[PDB]
């Protein structure tokens, strides 16, 4: 018999069912199996958390158009040299990965069409938000723990970014009076889940009124650890629709006893409040209002990667 | 509701009607369209080994059957290419796929048949590229 | 003959 | 959470002014809150106990929508305390409360009714206070009348409680009380019927204090007339006691005793039987009785009930019909002259009953005509509108049963018709009934009865017919038809001189004709009878005949008018007097083929017919250019699909070749070839063989190109020759064949070589077609050519041969029946086809 | 293995059988799929590129060789030949994409993930074929001459559906969804129906009359709906009803108007019905009748009962029976034609108050109290004897009728005081048609009244129950009796009682002290009435008269004439009294002696003859009626203003401080159930309140009052 007459169709289908160190083996056999091992069929999704590596074999890697690829807790502590055409993919998380912030900058400014996006604990230069601003399609987006951001930079991204769904643009530790008050008043008016927890001594009042006014559809809010709440904020939350979650986590200015003002959303149906209930008011307050659950959701959700529901395999 | 099957070597065997179904081939042409339908490619018994897999699945089982040499599983691959039916195929593809699981890359150069095609920088290109 | 008279009763 | 609680407090507040406003605020609120509703539940009902009289106003009002938005126990509740509040001591209490649950109940499920009916039955059962009784058995009817099912084991008790109170002084509770026993009837079971009627029978039986008599006799009527069935296997027990009550002196007891027997004469078919006799003597008896005015008179119910049941007897026992005409109706005609006016209606419905089943009887009716002449004479001259109106529908009734009635007796009805045609006091119905009547009179009756009075009768229609209202208008023109037809016949000789009325009746319908925006029933109506006018006495109109025609023209047009002109032309064009329709024919044909394609029967079949009389009558002014247009559409009628369309085509193809025959070389195309279709058809029978049989007889004779005797039989014999699954085929073909011979005075060769010869079955039926009436002696081979055909395999063809020689015997018979003789008595071989041959020469024989 | 060249010529040939339709081989197909399958198989690499450009060049000669054969063709001609070519080639598309299923499996695939566009899979590549070849020059053609078929066929003949239907299952198919359907076909079709439509209503209309018109439209839209239903997409389903609804009816609403109020004024019930059903389908269309409506049952109304004049002010039968005739038309009307629509309901509501609180009656009497006057005078003569027993379901329709009347007058406080009246008077004389009807008259005034008043109603009847069952046991301890309460009957209070009759009043007086103690009974005379018998008269006379008629004829026993002076004195009567009741006497022809002087004589006519012995010489008196209904009126108008400052101070003791509108308000909607008041004497209430110390206005913000203590 002989193999090399067999047809490349069926090729695909041998390697359908196929782990990584196997082809990453079997690709050295022949250069006729070469050419088939990096075909865009089989790299669909791919995943290497915890696996460290050079910039250079991850361009090489992501260059054949990786759909979903997902590599977190990674060391990325390494210059790039390599040049690539402009990639496509479609959903990338790297939270809490150790990357380089040059390397990261040169890597995400080939990607254009990124469906989704994550960077928790990144640290970037306004170079890095300028290439994302062109990212115009970004539906969800991450800005916990961002560091390197400017003012300015992110005015223009959210005014270059307004079809964004949910985002998380909390836990900044460089953020500013003015970036807050520019990422206020630039907001997209159709975002669902916000999340600017953080900024204690910069909330406003004012920003918090205008990014009610401006934004109706919002579905999940936090607003942990902010010293700049009353009443006004109160009505101000009232006066959205959607208040289907709401955070107050460490707002020690309101009373425990407002806390019942909350009960008037007819869509409310969770809140957490922890640090300003005193112990043993919670189950007076469920008394109050026993129509919704408070503190009964630890971990938020907002641009949560645990990618956003594609099932990786290679 | 009788159809008859003939192999390139003549032979006429018996299909039911709701067993050459599984075939997509065959199902498509009785669709849209007494006599015994010559097939040119496949020979000798291997379409009775399909009709046997057919009327089957009408694991383990996988591999009972599947215990044959390279060439019958070679001539059942492309018989399920002819006729179109994915769960041979499949079954087929995930059995070659364990064959080479768990092997050397050097013993699959003798034992598949093909003569290694390379350099040595090449080879040495090759092996540096998949450090990772 | 016959006669048919109507009065009321007060305190 | 704090109004509500702020009310409530204040509704307690000593003084009636802040009670009656905390009332209506709270009211007012509650017009559109949870767990503290039993707070102001419990208020309002303790308000209901108020001194001041306005806030016991308010608390009755307010539980009308309070039920509707409330919850569930509260209503419960409500009702409850409603209920044992109504058995209490105080009186403005228990009325209040009988207020309250009717409107509760009222306004409002399952559970409610069944909660109720357990004290609602010691309500109704307590005597002590007659006022609440009253409601409570009104509350109890309404609740047996809907969902009534749902009660199923309180019906002893709701029994035990209603029966003793048929006594109690007041005659309202015993009325309520017996529609409370008749609602419960509709779906009480056997053993509460059983008791009901054991326990009114045993009362009845043993009876003093007529006053109870004549409750008790009232809920006997009420429960045959509710419950209709299950009640006569007891009547021959309770007829007895009915028959035997009704002697007693009593106005009352006379008229329900008479109810009852109505009731069970339409409730009870079977039982009623010995006893209609006895009914019918009692009614008869008892219809004749009467002997600032406080006088109270009663005396005429009884005669209205006696009337009533009299009808009940007539419009359902049938089997001795002229017992009626003998005894019940001499009394009916006697009492047309009844004084009031709602008896002598009953009276008169119950002679048109006897009319409605009078359909021998029929000259004992003739023998009493002129006594309701008589008596009716005297009621048309009435001033009340319902007595005449009542009399027209009996002269009409009396006219439909028997066609031959009112030959003598014109002279003395047709004033009252007159005299209720013009009075200012006439309401439209009266009108519209007398018109009706007089329609009906004269289209039953010679027209020479109706001579004399033409001078009283048009002036009065004419006038009539200018009524603005429409429906007067439509009988009117109904009505001048007919006085068209009597003043002027063509049927039969007549003589009197019709030239006065004319221009009147003409002017009258010629308005009502160019109106263009009157009713569409007006319209139909004035272009029939302006159809007629002109059928009849249209020699006599001047000038105004061609723009009459020329509106008939107009009238072609329209799409829901056009069938009534058609029909309108059809009748003048075929009279006995022959006017000038050639204006109208110049453009009036290509209208009337145009109408042939639109998919519709009745316009289909009366345009045919109209071309049909047009062609027939006026043929000498016909051009080419219509009679091609006509014969254009065709073609698409003769078909298999419809056989009628096909017949009348046939016929006007018929028609045309007898009258004008140069336009019959357009048919040689797509039509015959239809035709000869047509001919092959499996379907063809009857007449429609008939006239295609005479079409090719008179198409034959006219031998024009291309259509003559042996082209015809190249056509007809074409499909058989070139290599018809159905025997009916060839048979046809062979008529056909047959026809076009007899037509033919020579087709000598033609027989010959037909007799010289699948094929040789039409041959033989082309023989027997051809002698079917036509002898064929001079050939000296029909005899050998049945004897070769005898010996065949088939049976068919043994079948055809048989036909063949019996058509033959019967062209011929001396020179074949000897031969058929001497062969059936010569060969026992051949022995059916002798006897089929002799069945067929018995069956089409002649007369001798 | 195999190259493209080697089947390309045999592949051609199997191809053409397969259009061309005819008997296909059971072999001829796997012999043909074999070749396909060889060529395909010999950084993916496929192979399949080469022969799709050939199949499209193939499908592409063939569409134009068979386009060159109907490029002039007519509208049958058209319609068969699209019809037949479509389904063959729809046949063998299908066909043809069976036998090369590999390509669609693989190459296809392939080049649809990459990104190119121009790639489809082989049906669909013959279905683009066929529009960019053949659709294109065809399309006007085929559309014109299927809209050609549709107007004959809307002409009443006969067409065959079926070419249609292929045509639109074409079109349909053909968006590689409805893109060319909607663009190519329901365009043309709705700029036509407009059209036609348009043409053939204008030319209905100018000739046959607006009835018809109705129908006609009905069985065009029906006639629509159907054939949308038969041979045409679903999708067109409400745009054609709404463009076709408002070519139909959009524009002839005007006409319709007048239309409507012509079949107003001559009753067409199914006419109606119709064209109530036509409009309904018009948003906001209705409007416009409802006010003709209400405007012509409201001017029927007052034309109606102006015709009957001066005779319908003194006769409550004929001006009640004209209002319920009117009613009761309109009313079935409204039932029928319009199935029970609340806004008619309410224009009928609306007219049919306006015309029974003000018309040319109340005019006459310069005051709109008269109907409520009339309807109580038409239940009292209803439920009186009147020479006839009347029938008790005939009884019981009018009594609910005139309950139904009874709704819609809004001073009821008149009507409820002459009822009251009335029944008093009729309890009291015991002349009543039936109990029933009693009964159930008092259960509906029970359901559609006050408390008080049915309180004292049921009073009277109490009373009049005890008194019976009083008379009927006394009766045996031994003429009637009828004693009554005080306050709960509404007769208001000099005579000499003759000796026939002192020993009856002494023997009762002892009875009703001996049972009762402490009450004292007060006897009315002038509602007494009896027998007498007589002796110096022609014979036995019997007669029935009133009791101080009874004292002023037996006054009289050998004496003949007398002076009214001393006659005065001796029945101790004023002078009106006794003048009217002398007056009343020579009225009734049996004395002889209209003006009375004291010194006027007046004697005794000896042998009177009389018709009849039955006389009931106790005639109503006319001026009595008369005197009657000015007091009661006065009643009436003091009562409602009780009524009122008791209201007004209800309303300020709840709210301390208010305007003058909402007091206004409040007043109104707490009185609305009994009568509607007028502003002058709210405001003459207030004015009075002010002054007697129970309310005061505020310094400041003027036209406001406050609750003072």
């Amino acid at each position: 018999v002989s193999w090399d007459s067999l047809p490349d169709e069926l090729l695909l289908g041998i390697f359908s069912c196929l782990c990584l160190p196997e082809l990453l083996k079997v690709s050295g056999v022949c250069k006729r199996w070469y050419r088939l091992a990096s075909d865009e069929s089989l790299w669909q999704t791919l995943d290497l958390t915890g696996k460290n590596l050079h910039p250079d074999v991850t361009g090489r890697l992501l260059s054949q158009g990786v759909i979903a690829f997902r590599c977190p807790r990674s060391f990325m502590d390494q210059p790039l040299a390599e040049h690539f055409s402009p990639f496509r993919v479609q959903h990338m998380d790297l939270s809490n990965s150790v990357i380089e912030v040059s390397t990261l900058h040169g890597i995400l400014s080939q990607c254009s069409k990124l469906q989704n996006l994550s960077l928790e604990g990144l640290r970037l230069s306004d170079p890095i938000v300028n290439t994302l601003a062109k990212n115009s399609n970004l539906v969800r987006l991450n800005l916990s723990g961002c560091s390197g951001f400017s003012e300015f930079a992110l005015q223009t991204l959210l005014s270059s970014c307004s079809r964004l769904d949910e985002l998380n643009l909390s836990w900044c530790f460089d953020f500013t009076e003015k970036h807050v008050q520019v990422a206020v008043a630039h907001v997209s008016e159709t975002i669902t889940q916000l999340n600017l927890s953080g900024y204690r001594k910069n909330l406003q009042k004012s920003d918090l009124s205008t990014l009610v006014r401006r934004c109706p559809n919002l579905v999940h809010l936090d607003l942990s650890d902010s010293v700049m709440l009353k009443n006004d904020c109160f009505q101000e939350f009232f006066q959205l629709n959607y208040l289907q979650h709401l955070s107050l986590s460490r707002c020690y200015d309101i009373i425990p006893e407002t806390l019942l003002e909350l009960g008037e959303i007819p869509t409310l149906k969770t809140l957490q409040v922890f640090g300003i209930v005193p112990d043993g008011t919670l189950q007076l307050l469920k008394e109050a209002l026993p129509h919704l659950q408070i503190n009964c959701s630890h971990f938020t959700t907002i641009a949560r990667p645990t990618i956003w529901g594609i099932k990786c395999r290679l | 509701p009788s159809i008859k099957l003939q192999s390139s070597d003549g032979e006429i065997f018996e299909v039911d009607v709701e067993i050459a179904k599984q075939s997509v081939t065959i199902k498509t042409m009785l669709e849209d369209l007494d006599d015994p339908v010559p097939l040119p490619n496949v020979n000798a018994a291997i379409l009775k080994k399909v009709i046997q897999w057919c009327t089957h699945h009408k694991p383990v089982w996988d591999q009972e059957f599947l215990k044959v040499d390279q060439g019958t599983l070679f001539e059942l691959i492309l018989a399920a290419n002819y006729l179109d039916i994915k769960g041979l195929l499949d079954v087929t593809c995930k059995t070659v796929a364990n064959m080479i699981k768990g092997k050397t890359p050097e013993e699959i150069r003798k034992t598949f048949n093909i003569k290694n095609d390379f350099t040595e920088e090449e080879e040495a290109q090759v092996r540096k590229e998949n450090q990772w | 003959k016959k006669w048919n008279a109507v009065a009321l009763w007060a305190w | 959470s704090y109004h509500i609680s702020n009310l409530l407090e204040k509704m307690t507040s000593s003084d009636k002014d802040f009670r009656f406003m905390a009332t209506n605020d709270l009211m007012t609120e509650l017009q559109k809150d949870d767990d503290s509703e039993r707070k102001v539940v419990k208020m309002i009902l303790k308000l209901l106990e108020d001194k001041n009289g306005e806030v016991q106003n308010l608390a009755v009002k307010c539980l009308g929508p309070l039920v509707s938005k409330v919850k569930e126990y509260q209503v419960e509740t409500i009702v409850d305390t409603l209920c044992t509040n109504m058995l209490s001591d105080k009186e403005q209490l228990r009325d209040i409360s009988s207020i309250g649950l009717k409107t509760v109940i009222g306004e409002l499920a399952a559970n409610v009714c069944k909660k109720i009916t357990g004290r609602l039955t010691s309500a109704i059962a307590k005597q002590e206070d007659v006022s609440v009784q009253l409601e409570a058995l009104d509350i109890m009817a309404d609740m047996l009348s809907r969902q009534g099912g749902l009660l199923v084991n309180f019906h002893p008790s709701i029994l035990t409680c209603l029966l003793p109170q048929l006594t109690s002084p007041r005659l309202a509770v015993r009325k309520r009380t017996i529609i409370a026993l008749g609602h419960l009837v509709m779906s009480c079971g056997n053993i509460v019927f059983v008791d009901l009627i054991e326990h009114l029978l045993s009362e009845l039986s043993k009876n003093d204090s007529m006053s109870t008599t004549r409750t008790y006799i009232q809920c006997i009527a009420a429960i045959s007339r509710q419950a209709g069935h299950r009640i006569g296997e007891y009547l021959e027990k309770i007829i007895p006691l009915v028959v035997k009550f009704c002697n007693v002196d009593d106005d009352e007891l006379r008229e329900y005793c008479i109810q009852a027997f109505e009731s069970f004469v339409r409730r009870c078919p079977k039982e009623v039987y010995p006893h209609v006799s006895t009914i019918i003597n009692i009614c008869l008896k008892y219809l004749t009785y009467d002997p600032y005015s406080d006088d109270d008179d009663m005396s005429w119910k009884v005669r209205r009930a006696a009337a009533k049941c009299l009808d009940a007897v007539v419009s359902t026992r049938h089997e001795m019909l002229p017992e009626f005409y003998k005894t019940v109706s001499p009394a009916l005609i006697s009492r047309f002259k009844e004084r009031e006016e709602n008896v002598k209606a009953d009276v008169f419905h119950a002679y048109l009953s006897l009319l409605k089943q009078t359909r021998t009887p029929l000259t004992m009716l003739q023998s009493q005509v002129p006594n309701i002449v008589k008596a009716l004479h005297k009621q048309m001259k009435e001033k009340s509108v319902k007595t005449r109106q009542c009399c027209f529908n009996m002269l009409t009734e009396l006219v439909n049963v028997l066609p031959g009635a009112l030959t003598q007796h014109i002279p003395v009805l047709v004033p009252g018709i007159i005299f209720s045609l013009n009075d200012k006091s006439s309401s439209s119905n009266l009108k519209i009934d007398a018109l009706s009547c007089l329609y009906v009179i004269l289209c039953n009756h010679s027209p020479q009865v109706f001579h004399p009075h033409v001078q009283a009768l048009v002036p009065p229609v004419v006038a009539c017919v200018g009524d603005p209202f429409y429906k007067i208008t439509s009988e009117a023109l109904l009505v001048t038809q007919q006085l068209v037809k009597v003043i002027r016949p063509l049927d039969q000789p007549s003589s009197f001189d019709a030239t006065p009325y004319i221009k009147d009746l003409f002017t009258c319908t010629i308005k009502r004709l160019k109106a263009a925006d009157i009713d569409q029933e007006v319209k139909e109506r004035a272009i029939s009878c302006m159809g007629q006018i002109i059928c009849n006495l249209g020699d006599n109109l001047g000038s105004d005949l061609p723009n009459t025609l020329q509106i008939f023209l107009e009238r072609l047009k329209n799409e829901i008018t056009r069938l009534t002109t058609v029909k309108a032309l059809t009748l003048i064009a075929g009279s006995p007097l022959k006017i000038d329709l050639r204006p109208v024919l110049g453009e009036g044909v290509p209208i009337l083929a145009s109408f042939l394609r639109k998919n519709q029967r009745a316009l289909k079949l009366g345009t045919l017919s109209a071309l049909d009389i047009l062609i027939k009558n006026y043929s000498d002014s016909l051009t080419a250019a219509m009679i091609d247009a006509v014969l254009d559409e065709l073609p698409p009628l003769i078909s298999e699909s419809d056989m009628h369309v096909s017949q009348m085509a046939i016929s006007f193809l018929t028609t045309l070749a007898k009258v004008y025959p140069s336009s019959l070389s357009k048919i040689s195309g797509s039509i015959l070839n239809e035709l000869i279709g047509l001919v092959r058809s499996p379907l063809l029978q009857g007449g429609a063989l008939s006239a295609m049989l005479d079409f090719f007889q008179a198409l034959v004779v006219t031998g024009t190109n291309n259509l003559g005797y042996m082209d015809l039989l190249r056509m007809l014999t074409g499909p058989v020759y070139s290599q018809l699954t159905h025997k009916q085929s060839y048979y046809s073909i062979a008529k056909c064949v047959a026809a076009l011979t007899r037509a033919c005075p020579k087709e000598g060769p033609a027989v010959v070589g037909q007799f010289i010869q699948s094929i040789r079955l039409l041959a033989l039926l082309s023989l027997g077609e051809v002698g079917h009436h036509i002898d064929l002696s001079g050939q000296l081979e029909l005899k050998s050519v049945i004897l070769e055909a005898f010996s065949s395999p088939s049976e068919e063809v043994k079948s055809a041969a048989s036909y063949a020689l019996g058509s033959i015997s019967v062209g011929n018979l001396p020179e074949y029946l000897p031969f058929v003789l001497q062969e059936i008595t010569s060969q026992p071989k051949r022995q059916y086809l002798l006897l089929h041959s002799l069945k067929e020469i018995i069956s089409s024989a002649s007369v001798v | 293995q195999i190259g493209l060249d080697q089947i390309w010529d045999d592949l051609r040939a199997g191809i053409q059988q397969v259009y061309t339709r005819q008997s296909m081989a059971k072999s001829r197909y796997m012999e043909l799929y074999t070749h396909v399958y060889n060529y395909c198989t010999s950084g993916a690499q496929f192979v399949g590129l080469e022969l799709y450009k050939r199949l499209k060049e193939f499908l592409k000669n063939y569409l134009t060789n068979l386009l060159k054969d109907g490029e002039d063709l007519m509208d049958e001609s058209v319609l068969k030949f699209y019809t037949q070519q479509w389904e063959d080639y729809r046949f063998s598309s299908k066909v043809l994409n069976g036998i090369c299923a590999y390509l669609n499996r693989h190459w296809v695939r392939r080049e649809c993930d990459e990104g190119r566009k121009g790639i489809y899979e082989i049906y669909s590549l013959a279905l683009v074929t066929w529009r960019d070849c053949l659709f294109r020059p065809l399309n006007k053609q085929v559309t014109n001459a299927v809209l050609k078929l549709i107007e004959k066929e809307r002409n009443g003949e006969t067409i065959n559906t079926r070419l249609i239907s292929g045509v639109v299952q074409s079109y349909v198919e053909l968006g590689l969804t409805l893109t060319v359907y909607k663009e190519s076909f329901e365009s043309q079709f709705l700029a036509d129906t407009e059209r036609f439509y348009t043409r053939e209503s204008t030319e209905f209309l100018q000739q046959n009359p607006v009835t018809e018109y109705m129908k006609k439209a009905e069985a065009r839209l029906l006639e629509e709906q159907r054939r949308v239903q038969v041979y045409l997409h679903e999708s067109t389903q409400d745009e054609l009803a709404r463009k076709c609804e408002q070519v139909l009816i959009e524009k002839h609403l005007e006409i319709f108007h007048t239309e409507f109020q012509n079949l107003l004024d001559a009753d067409k019930n199914e006419d109606l019905g119709r064209m109530y059903n036509l409009v309904s389908r018009i948003q906001d269309g209705l409007g416009e009748l409802k006010k003709l409506l209400e405007t012509h049952i409201h001017n029927q109304g007052l034309a109606a009962i102006e015709k009957c004049g001066e005779a319908a002010l003194n006769d409550p039968k004929m001006y009640v029976q004209t209002v319920l005739d009117v009613h009761k038309k309109y009313n079935a009307l409204v039932m029928s034609a319009f199935n029970n629509d609340a806004g008619f309901v309410a224009a009928l509501d609306k007219a049919c108050g306006r015309f029974i609180n003000n018309n040319a009656v109340t005019k006459m009497a310069q005051s709109s109290s008269k109907s409520p006057e009339l309807l109580a005078r038409y239940c009292d003569s209803l439920l009186k004897k009147s020479s006839k027993n009347p029938e008790e379901a005939e009884l019981e329709d009018t009594l609910n009728q005139v309950m139904v009347v009874f709704k819609y007058i809004e001073d009821k406080d008149v009507f409820q005081k002459f009822y009251a009246k009335m029944l008093a008077k009729r309890l009291v004389h015991q002349n009543s048609a039936s109990d029933d009807a009693e009964a159930s008259m008092i259960s509906k005034l029970k359901q559609a009244c006050g408390f008080e008043y049915t309180s004292k109603l049921q009073r009277m009847f109490q009373d009049i129950g005890v008194s019976k069952d009083l008379n009927e046991q006394f009766k045996k301890h031994l003429f009637s009796i009828q004693v009554l309460s005080s306050g709960s009957w509404p007769f208001q209070q000099t005579f000499a009682l003759p000796s026939e009759l002192e020993r009856s009043y002494q023997r009762f007086t002892a009875f009703y002290a001996s049972r009762h103690s402490g009450r004292k009974l007060t006897w009315l005379y002038q509602l007494s009435k009896g027998e007498l018998v007589t002796n110096c008269f022609k014979n036995r006379y019997t007669l029935q008269a009133s009791t101080f008629q009874m004292a002023i004829l037996l006054q009289y026993n050998t004496e003949d004439a007398y002076t009214v002076q001393q006659l005065t004195d001796s029945t101790q009567i004023k002078m009106d009294i006794l003048a009217q009741v002398l007056q009343i006497l020579l009225k009734s022809k049996l004395l002889v002696l209209v003006e009375l002087k004291p010194d006027t004589l007046i004697k005794l006519y000896l042998g009177y003859k009389n018709k009849k012995l039955r006389v009931n010489i106790n005639v109503p008196m006319k001026t009595e009626q008369k005197q009657e209904q000015e007091t009661t009126h006065k009643n009436i108008e003091e009562d409602r203003k009780l009524l009122i400052q008791a209201a007004i101070v209800r309303i300020m003791k709840m709210r301390k401080v208010l305007k003058h509108q909402q007091l206004l308000g409040e007043v109104l909607t707490q009185l609305s159930s009994r009568f509607k008041p007028r502003v002058p004497v709210i405001k003459k209430c207030i004015d009075i309140l002010i002054e007697k110390e129970y309310l005061e206005r505020v310094d400041g913000e003027k036209d406001t009052y406050s609750y003072l203590a």
